[PDB]
């Protein structure tokens, strides 16, 4: 199996394949939004264990020390 | 309200994700992005009665086959999807049914045999062969196109009707 990250969203979850942990959280967010929402409302990612705080999208997956995140509309909460 | 856990299974590339997204979002996915696993929840009206569909879109890639056990245990109805231009995907249907049996102790679960990509002119799985397979299982056969939307609601809504009529 490949490595992958679990993204919990408003209407379900998505498992997002990653080649390595040097992928940025921005890349993961973009993949999750494109799959789940299609083609403007903005989104953040949150660590599963830290509600209401946006992860730095320019940081790497490795830096998060987490493999589960919530995808949250910026005008909303998880 | 009442929620139905429906699971879409079948070989890689047969159109499981395209079927799911055409149902949920009324949009055809042209790209082939292999699934690991994804769920989608949507409120729908079926025969005048509102319910919540919880659709689990699964991997056709055999490297994720270990995942089947978890989702086959809790899945409440299954779309067993092959592509009408892929005889191997038709051969593969039985494996999914057998695995659903090892965890449910029976195949006594709502299931629909789905022949997808029926918009394509070139067919290598005969309609009578798919009809006969479905008959051998005692389940409906529905031809679908995720691209045109043909048969998509029928396929998913048939599972909900079968659950409601248990
Ligand atoms: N013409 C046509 N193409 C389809 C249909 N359904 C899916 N496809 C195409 O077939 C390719 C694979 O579809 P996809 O939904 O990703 O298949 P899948 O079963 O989810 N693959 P995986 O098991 O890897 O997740 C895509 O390019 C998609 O556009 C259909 O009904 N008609
Ligand atoms: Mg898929």
């Amino acid at each position: 199996e490949s490595l992958f990250v679990r993204i919990n969203a408003a209407h379900g979850f998505s498992l997002i394949q990653v080649d390595n942990t040097k992928v940025t959280m921005k890349e993961i967010l973009l993949k999750a939004v494109k799959r789940r929402k299609g083609s403007g409302p903005q989104y953040r990612l949150e660590k599963q264990s830290e509600p209401n705080v946006a992860v730095d999208l320019d940081s790497t997956l490795e830096s998060q020390s987490a493999w589960e995140f919530c995808l949250v509309r910026e005008n909303s909460s998880r | 309200m009442t929620e139905y856990k429906l699971v879409v299974v079948g070989a890689g590339g047969v159109g499981k994700s395209a079927l799911t997204i055409q149902l949920i979002q009324n949009h055809f996915v042209d790209e082939y992005d292999p699934t690991i696993e994804d769920s989608y929840r949507k409120q729908v009206v079926i025969d005048g009665e509102t319910c919540l569909l919880d659709i689990l879109d699964t991997a056709g890639q055999e490297e994720y086959s270990a995942m089947r056990d978890q989702y086959m245990r809790t899945g409440e109805g299954f779309l067993c999807v092959f592509a009408i231009n892929n005889t191997k995907s038709f051969e593969d249907i039985h494996q999914y049914r057998e695995q659903i049996k090892r965890v449910k102790d029976s195949d006594d679960v709502p299931m629909v045999l789905v022949g997808n990509k029926c918009d394509l002119a070139a067919r290598t799985v005969e309609s009578r062969q798919a009809q006969d397979l479905a008959r051998s299982y005692g389940i409906p056969y529905i031809e679908t196109s995720a691209k045109t939307r043909q048969g998509v609601e029928d396929a998913f809504y048939t599972l909900v009707r079968e659950i409601r009529q248990h």
